[PDB]
C-alpha cells in the first residue's frame, strides 16, 4: 500500500 | 580531473538541500542535557525518525531526475533507503567534534538508551569506522543521494533510469575524494564499501526496534509504512 509515502511523493 | 561548472552546480545544490535537516547540535544538546529512561528515549527516537523521513522525502524530490521516474519506483527507492539514510545521518552526528569529554558522554547515553546489547555493537562499529574516514559535509550529502538512488533495490522495475541518475553523483563523489584526500587513493572505494555495511542494518531493523527495552513499541503511521512495523 504505502499511502502516506505515495501522498508525500505526489503532493 | 577537476569538477566541471555543471558538477559544482549539482554539488552546491545537493549541499543546500541536505542542510535543511534538523541540526546535529539540536539532537546532541537534548541527549547530553540529561539522562532519560528507555521509555522516553524510544519516544525521542520515533519523533527524530519521523522528522528525518519527512526531510528525506523533500531532499529526494530535489535530486535531479528523481521526479521523472515511475511513481512505483520512486516509492521503492524511498522505502528501500530510509533506514540506511537514518543510520548514515546518525553516524555523521555521532562523529561531530564536540568540547572535550562530550562525545564520551554521548556514547555512554546511546549505550544506555534502551537499545539491546546485540544491536549496540554493529551500530558502534559502523559509527567508529565512519569516524575514521573523516568525511566532509559534501561527502555525507553525496553519499546519502547515492544510497537513495541505488538502482539495485528490490521492487525496482526500471533499473537503468535509476543508474542514469546515480552515475553523475558517483562521478562527483569520486572527484571530491581525489581532491579532499589525494594522499588516500582508496578513500572513494572505502566510502562505497561502507554502503554495503549500511544494507545489513536495514535487514535486521524490525528486530532491533522490537528488542528496545520498553514495555510497548508505539510508532507513528508514517514509520509503520516505512519501517514495516
Ligand atoms: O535520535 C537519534 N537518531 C536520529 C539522528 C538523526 C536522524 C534520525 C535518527 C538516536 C538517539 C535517540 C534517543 C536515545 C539515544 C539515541 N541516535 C542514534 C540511534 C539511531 C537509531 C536507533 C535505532 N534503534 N532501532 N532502530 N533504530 C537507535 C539509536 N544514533 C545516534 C548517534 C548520535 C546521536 C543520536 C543518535
Amino acid at each position: 500500500d504505502h499511502q502516506l509515502l505515495r501522498y508525500l511523493l505526489d503532493k | 580531473m577537476e569538477l566541471t561548472p555543471d558538477q559544482q552546480t549539482l554539488l552546491h545544490f545537493i549541499m543546500d538541500s541536505y542542510n535543511k535537516q534538523r541540526m546535529p547540535q539540536e539532537i546532541t544538546n537534548k541527549i547530553l542535557k540529561e539522562a532519560f529512561s528507555a521509555e522516553e528515549n524510544f519516544l525521542i527516537l520515533t519523533e527524530m525518525a519521523t522528522n528525518h523521513v519527512q526531510v528525506l522525502v523533500e531532499f529526494t524530490k530535489k535530486l535531479p531526475g528523481f521526479q521523472t521516474l515511475d511513481h512505483e519506483d520512486q516509492i521503492a527507492l524511498l522505502k528501500g533507503s530510509a533506514v540506511e539514510a537514518m543510520f548514515l545521518r546518525s553516524a555523521e552526528i555521532f562523529n561531530k567534534k564536540l568540547p572535550s569529554g562530550h562525545s564520551d558522554l554521548l556514547e555512554a547515553r546511546i549505550r544506555n538508551s534502551g537499545i539491546s546489547d546485540e544491536y549496540i555493537t554493529p551500530m558502534f562499529s559502523f559509527y567508529k569506522s565512519i569516524g575514521e574516514l573523516k568525511m566532509t559535509q559534501e561527502e555525507y550529502a553525496l553519499l546519502t543521494a547515492i544510497v537513495i538512488l541505488s538502482p539495485d533495490r528490490q521492487y525496482i522495475k526500471d533499473r537503468e533510469a535509476v543508474e542514469k541518475l546515480q552515475e553523475p553523483l558517483l562521478d562527483v563523489l569520486q572527484k571530491l575524494c581525489k581532491i579532499h584526500q589525494p594522499e588516500n587513493p582508496q578513500h572513494f572505494a572505502c566510502l562505497l564499501g561502507r554502503l554495503t555495511e549500511l544494507r545489513t542494518f536495514n535487514h535486521h531493523h524490525a528486530e532491533m526496534l522490537m528488542s528496545w527495552r520498553v514495555n510497548d513499541h508505539k510508532f507513528t503511521p508514517l514509520l509503520c509504512e516505512i519501517w514495516d512495523v
